[PDB]
């Protein structure tokens, strides 16, 4: 599968290494929340990633269905 | 508007100083950088030093030891003195006002540039000598004469710049008597 | 070119930071202040100063700052140093040590349409009175307040920052991903009125 | 002085007057009403020299 | 400092063409490069300055790009005035100037008409050819069968201000006496509108 | 040195230091910087707090601040006061209780390509979680967080000069022993803006 | 005081306090640096620190700060505020608290010939790696090591300053009436060395 | 915000701070000048010096900073760094260890009338005849010449 991957500079579509093919996305907050909303991670994995108690995952299996929050997937 | 003459004696002696003298019009040395730079006789042109608004200077680090550049607010004068003369020193000198942002400077404008030529060679006026035949055609040929220009007549002409033989001009002219003159005249005519 | 020379002198060349953006004098500034806490340093019993490192998020228009992004080259945001900008000059009024200010002056951000946010941090050891009935399983109601020190209620007003969720932020603000607790004070809560 | 030395300023005492004579200042000045004793030490002597 | 390399050294072309000419340092010049026009005998003229930068008051016409390493000056149509030597010249590590590259009338070829003139009893011997076009052409001669001589010099005219044409001169040293040291000689020169050398000999005769 | 001072007259005439040292603001300017540590001056366990002494070399290009050699008789380098330049705005984001930015504001070693070098003195007051459970013989993983302040990776980039801190003038401390350290550059990304 | 106002306005025209005076453009200021110790305040071993009130002896040229004598009243010296001339940033590089400068940027001595002297007074707390084997009967070896911080050595050259008699008195000088002595450490050995270079810089220890 | 910067570049033009604020210099400057106290910090009784966290407002009349408010589209007050004006020099007289004069130097608050009010923070370490007889159900009467 291809996922978002935010390892590059800017965010790109990159296809899955072998062995993983899950896109996850996952965000939760820090100091620069009063403007700049949460941050953003996004990559490939074989399982759904652990999640923090203050960090929120997303998992999924479609076809760019990881994309940064303010574009359109 | 913006203009500048350079002036300067054109025929140097070798080991003399040059004293070259460049005049501005148009804009004050105070506010504008001027430098001179110089053409050599079959060369590309090199930079020679710069006189600044402020009134310093700064010289090419191969000449540092040879030049002088002074300036006359009062006048728009500005001259360059050179001393230790060779025959590498011929060529074509020229005055530029600069033009710069921040510390970095070009060259905006130039003057018209002064011929300058150095040879131990005095004066003389050219020997001449027809083109012996080998539509129809005549020629005169001359040799042995300093300093040009030197003036050619014919009773489609075609004349050729003036070539150092040793040191020394010559001269051919083709298109019958060829009338010659020369400031520091003659006659030649082609025959059977 | 730089276009930022250009927005630069065209809003700073004719600007006054002594009079306060306001078209009439009775015209209230409305101050956006938020407070994010990065860590509690430590809170002194003996001498009853709490000591704490905060970053004091301000925001506020100013009409005279006002510029739009496709008159210069699409720049959205110009960084200044703030003293070149007004300021509301907020400080901390219960401080012991009589440092009212904040320990550096970051650039403001003047962002187009004429916002200008400020996010200096500041070092701050506030009067912190112990109860020490219980001690040492005693907790203690530190507080910091905040004021403008030059303007009254009627030229500079408080508001608390919104959250990008769309609620106010009426607490301090901690990064909890960042934050570490202190060695000896763990925090309950942090209203803020 | 660390900027002026001997040749470029001159340090003396201050002279007073009393009786249209003059005197040197040779002592520190103390308020005999509005000095506070110190807790732990007494003043015995206080002079001035240049 | 900055070595400056221009090409192409003559270009030939015909009024309302584009052309284009190239510079090329040794080194980095980060788009400090400025390009002149000077006339033959007259006071030069800057018209270009950081690469892109037009002087005021010359046309739009011409027109600067380049990066790095390597820069071209552009003319968009040839104008019959703008016939001269073009110099580029860098200004951020000493000041050194290109060769400088000669633009030049486009026109047919000619042949050149060759001719020789054995040293008249007043005397040297010449040779010369005229009106040929280009100006590039290459010439020879030899005496008693041994090519070329004492004193071999040249000197070739400018561009004829309506024809366009060129002409050349050559001269040896060969005086009215020295003209012993053969009983003949000849001349010969090569141009695009003769392949074969046109040549012109003479005998112990004139 | 009259070259010398007509070339800084020439150079700050009509400088600004407070738009970005680019040639186009769409530009991001590059900022080379390399912590060298000192000294290890103190680590207080109680506070959470180690203090040391160090050196924040900076390094970055001013498009403004070039010039020819040969137009100041060949001065290749100049040493000016770093208060004038536009500088980097630093900031130690971990600072317990000391200066969060430069304060001992040296000079500048400024090179006639425009390539600046900063190295100011500086006291780091970092503040790191302190794990006291092997005490005394306990190892404590400590750091400090670098960024621009106000500056964000669109308009200035910060990159580490090397992956490691420069400990070739490290005084040898008589309480600690660095076994290992690095410097690792992070990118977040928040959700508000993806650019 | 006319012509010494007429003189400092005629020495100062033009004048850039923040380049260094070498007047061709490869030259080197030659800096003397001596060192009085006034006061040694305290060693402390648990931090490792030396304290001492110190006066700097700095002496260099600034063919600037020339002029004729006999053209200017016959004013055979100057006495000019530290901070309107170029001052060699001679700091301890050695220092514990992070304090670089001198305590009191006093006038600086202009000679007719632009020889200039300088002789800031000094706090400094500079680290002393401390011999504990042998406490408290130790002895330490406390080291003050003074460079200039930006400029090169081959920009800036330090030197030890003479002797009163000219030759090579390598040692802190101690004004032997005038010293405070501590009353818990003696003074044996005060040398000074200059350190060569092995952006090489040079250092008077 | 313009009517502001105008009233500020009028007053100042040819302002002087050395100067004491009178239209007569046999006239007296009038300062009314007024302690509050924000807290008591400490009392350091081996030392004898009580350190106090003040306020001392001060205000008198400047007659040279008048101005009509119909002139400025009736802006009646104004604030302007204290740095500028002429100020009276208070200095705590039995100062201990402490600042002897006002180092914090906030705005003031400049009216239409001339008249200056300015609440400058300090903190006051004063020198105490601390009386230690009957320690530790003592009390003591401190006190701060200004
Ligand atoms: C003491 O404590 C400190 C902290 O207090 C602790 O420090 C951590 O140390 C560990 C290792 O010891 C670090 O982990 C490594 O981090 C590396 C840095 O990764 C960041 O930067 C990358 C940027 O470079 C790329 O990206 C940019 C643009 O993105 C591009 O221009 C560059 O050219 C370049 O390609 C970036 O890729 C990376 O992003 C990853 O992580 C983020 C989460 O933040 C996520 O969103 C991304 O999708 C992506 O996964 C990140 O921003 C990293 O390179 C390195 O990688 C190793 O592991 C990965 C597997 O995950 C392998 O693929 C790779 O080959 C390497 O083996 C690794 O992750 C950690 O970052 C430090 N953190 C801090 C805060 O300092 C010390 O370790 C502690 N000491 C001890 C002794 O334990
Ligand atoms: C921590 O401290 C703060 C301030 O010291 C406490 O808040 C204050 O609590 C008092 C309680 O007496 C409030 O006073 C009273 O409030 C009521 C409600 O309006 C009013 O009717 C009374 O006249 C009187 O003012 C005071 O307003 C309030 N202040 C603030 C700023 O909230 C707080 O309660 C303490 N925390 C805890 C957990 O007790
Ligand atoms: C601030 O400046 C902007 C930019 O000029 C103003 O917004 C509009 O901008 C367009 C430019 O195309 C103008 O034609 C309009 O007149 C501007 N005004 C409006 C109301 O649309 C903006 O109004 C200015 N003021 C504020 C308070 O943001």
């Amino acid at each position: 599968i291809v996922c978002h991957t935010t390892a590059t500079s800017p965010i790109s579509a990159v296809t899955c290494p072998p062995g993983e093919n899950l896109c996850y996305r996952k965000m939760w907050c820090d100091a620069f929340c009063s403007s700049r909303g949460k941050v953003v991670e996004l990559g490939c994995a074989a399982t759904c990633p652990s999640k923090k108690p203050y960090e929120e995952v997303t998992c999924c299996s479609t076809d760019k269905c990881n994309p940064h929050p303010k574009q359109r997937p | 508007e913006v203009q500048l003459q350079e002036s300067g004696p054109g025929l140097v002696q070798p080991s003399e100083t040059l004293s070259l003298t460049c005049t501005v019009s148009g804009f004050s040395l105070t506010s504008y950088s001027v430098s001179w730079l110089r053409q050599p006789s079959g060369k590309g042109p090199e930079w020679m030093g710069r006189m600044w608004d402020d009134g310093g200077t700064v010289y090419n680090s191969g000449l540092k030891s040879r030049l002088s550049i002074s300036r006359d607010t009062s006048k728009n004068q500005v001259f360059l003195k050179m001393n230790s003369l060779q025959t590498d020193d011929t060529g074509t000198y020229y005055c530029t006002r600069d033009e710069r942002i921040r510390a970095i400077n070009w060259f905006a404008y130039w003057g018209q540039g002064t011929l300058v030529t150095v040879s131990s060679a005095e004066t003389t006026a050219p020997s001449v000598y027809p083109l012996a035949p080998g539509m129809v055609t005549l020629g005169c040929l001359v040799k042995g004469y300093f300093p040009e220009p030197v003036t050619v007549t014919w009773n489609g002409v075609h004349t050729f710049p003036a070539v150092l033989q040793s040191g020394l001009y010559t001269l051919t002219s083709s298109v019958v008597t060829c009338n010659v003159a020369h400031p520091g005249q003659r006659w030649t005519r082609k025959l059977c | 070119k730089n276009e930022e020379l250009r927005l630069y002198h065209h809003l700073f060349n004719n600007y006054d930071p002594g009079s306060r953006p306001v078209r009439e004098p009775e015209d209230t500034v409305t101050i956006s202040l938020k407070v994010t806490l990065t860590n509690l340093i430590s809170l002194n019993e003996k001498e009853e100063t709490l000591t704490t490192s905060v970053w004091i998020g301000i925001d506020w228009q100013d009409y005279r700052l006002n510029y739009s992004k496709d008159d210069f080259g699409g720049i959205e945001t110009l960084r200044v140093p703030s003293e070149l900008v007004w300021l509301p000059e907020i400080v901390l009024e219960n401080n012991i040590d009589g440092q009212f200010g904040v320990a550096y002056d970051a650039n403001v951000l003047v962002y187009e349409g004429g916002s200008v946010t400020w996010l200096p941090p500041a070092i701050y050891r506030s009067v912190c009175a112990v109860e020490v009935t219980y001690f040492p399983f005693d907790w203690q109601n530190c507080s910091l307040i905040f004021r403008s020190q030059t303007y009254n209620a009627e030229e500079v007003e408080f508001t608390f920052a919104v959250d990008n969720d769309g609620k106010t932020i009426n607490k301090i603000d901690i990064d909890t991903e960042a934050y570490t607790e202190n060695g000896e004070w763990a925090i309950d809560f942090c209203p803020g009125v | 002085s660390l900027k002026y030395t001997a040749k470029e300023i001159t340090l003396s005492l201050k002279q007073d007057a009393k009786e249209n004579r003059t005197y040197p200042v040779e002592w520190i000045i103390i308020d005999p009403e509005g000095f506070t004793e110190n807790g732990e030490w007494e003043i015995v002597h206080r002079p001035a020299r240049v | 400092d900055i070595v400056i390399t221009q090409s192409p050294s003559l270009l030939s072309a015909s009024v309302g063409d584009r052309v284009t000419l190239t510079c090329k340092g040794s080194q980095n010049i980060d788009n400090y490069l400025a390009w002149y026009q000077q006339k033959l005998g007259e006071a030069p003229k800057l018209l270009i300055y950081k690469t892109n930068s037009l002087q005021t008051g010359i046309p739009s016409r011409f027109s600067g790009s380049g990066s790095g390493t390597d820069y071209t000056l552009t003319i968009s149509s040839l104008h019959s005035e703008d016939l001269a030597t073009y110099y580029c010249y860098q200004y951020i590590n000493g000041y050194t100037f290109g060769t400088g590259t000669k633009l030049e009338l486009k026109r047919a070829d000619a042949a050149p008409t060759v001719s020789i003139f054995p040293p008249s009893t007043e005397q040297s011997v010449v040779c010369l050819m005229n009106n040929f076009y280009p100006r590039d052409i290459s010439v020879k001669w030899k005496i008693d069968g041994t090519e070329r001589r004492d004193g071999v010099l040249d000197s070739v005219t400018d561009q004829d201000s309506k024809d366009s044409t060129y002409s050349m001169s050559s001269t040896l040293s060969l005086t009215k006496a020295d003209y012993e040291s053969h009983n003949l000689y000849t001349c010969e020169v090569v141009h695009k509108t003769s392949s074969s050398p046109v040549v012109k000999s003479f005998n112990r005769n004139e | 040195s009259e070259h010398e001072t007509r070339l800084v007259a020439k150079l700050f005439k009509d400088y600004s230091s407070v738009v970005r040292p680019v040639e186009d603001h769409r530009q991001v300017v590059e900022v080379t910087v390399g912590l060298q540590l000192i000294q290890l001056i103190n680590v207080d366990e109680v506070n959470q707090i180690v203090t040391t002494n160090v050196r924040l070399k900076q390094q970055w290009v001013d498009y403004n601040l070039k010039w020819n050699p040969d137009d100041y008789g060949g001065v290749k380098k100049i040493h000016i006061p770093s208060e004038k330049i536009w500088r980097p705005d630093l900031v130690l984001y971990n600072n317990a209780d000391g200066d969060f930015a430069i304060v001992k504001f040296t000079k500048v070693l400024l090179q006639y390509t425009g390539h600046i070098t900063w190295t100011p003195p500086a006291i780091f007051k970092s503040y790191c979680e302190i794990i006291v459970t092997h005490f005394p013989f306990d190892e404590q993983n400590c750091s400090m967080k670098l960024g621009t302040w106000t500056y964000d990776g669109s308009v200035v980039a910060i990159n580490p000069e090397s992956d490691q801190p420069d400990l070739s003038n490290f005084m040898e401390s008589g309480e600690w022993v660095i076994k290992e350290s690095r410097g690792w550059k992070h990118s977040v990304t928040y959700s508000c803006c993806p650019d | 005081s006319e012509a010494e106002g007429r003189l400092r306005e005629k020495l100062f025209s033009g004048y850039d306090s923040s380049v260094r005076p070498a007047r061709e453009v490869g030259d080197r200021v030659r800096v003397s640096v001596g060192l009085i110790l006034a006061q040694l305040i305290s060693l402390n071993e648990k931090d490792e620190e030396m304290s001492t009130k110190v006066y700097l002896d700095l002496e260099w040229t600034d063919y600037r700060l020339s002029w004729d004598p006999a053209e200017h009243d016959g004013i055979d010296s100057l006495r000019i505020t530290a901070e309107s001339v170029w001052l060699p940033d001679v700091v301890l590089l050695n220092n514990n608290d992070g304090n670089f400068d001198v305590a009191l940027d006093i006038s600086v001595v202009v000679s007719s010939d632009g020889s200039v002297r300088w002789q800031p007074p000094g706090i400094y707390r500079s680290s002393c790696s401390i011999q504990v084997t042998y406490f408290p009967f130790d002895w330490q070896n406390c080291t003050m090591v003074f460079s200039s911080y930006s400029y090169d050595s081959s920009e800036v050259s330090l030197q030890t300053g003479l002797g009163p008699d000219g030759q090579g008195h390598q040692e802190i000088h101690i004004h032997e009436g005038t010293f405070i002595e501590n009353g818990q450490w003696e003074i044996i050995h005060k040398p000074s060395r200059l350190i060569q270079p092995p952006g090489q810089r040079q250092e008077v220890i």
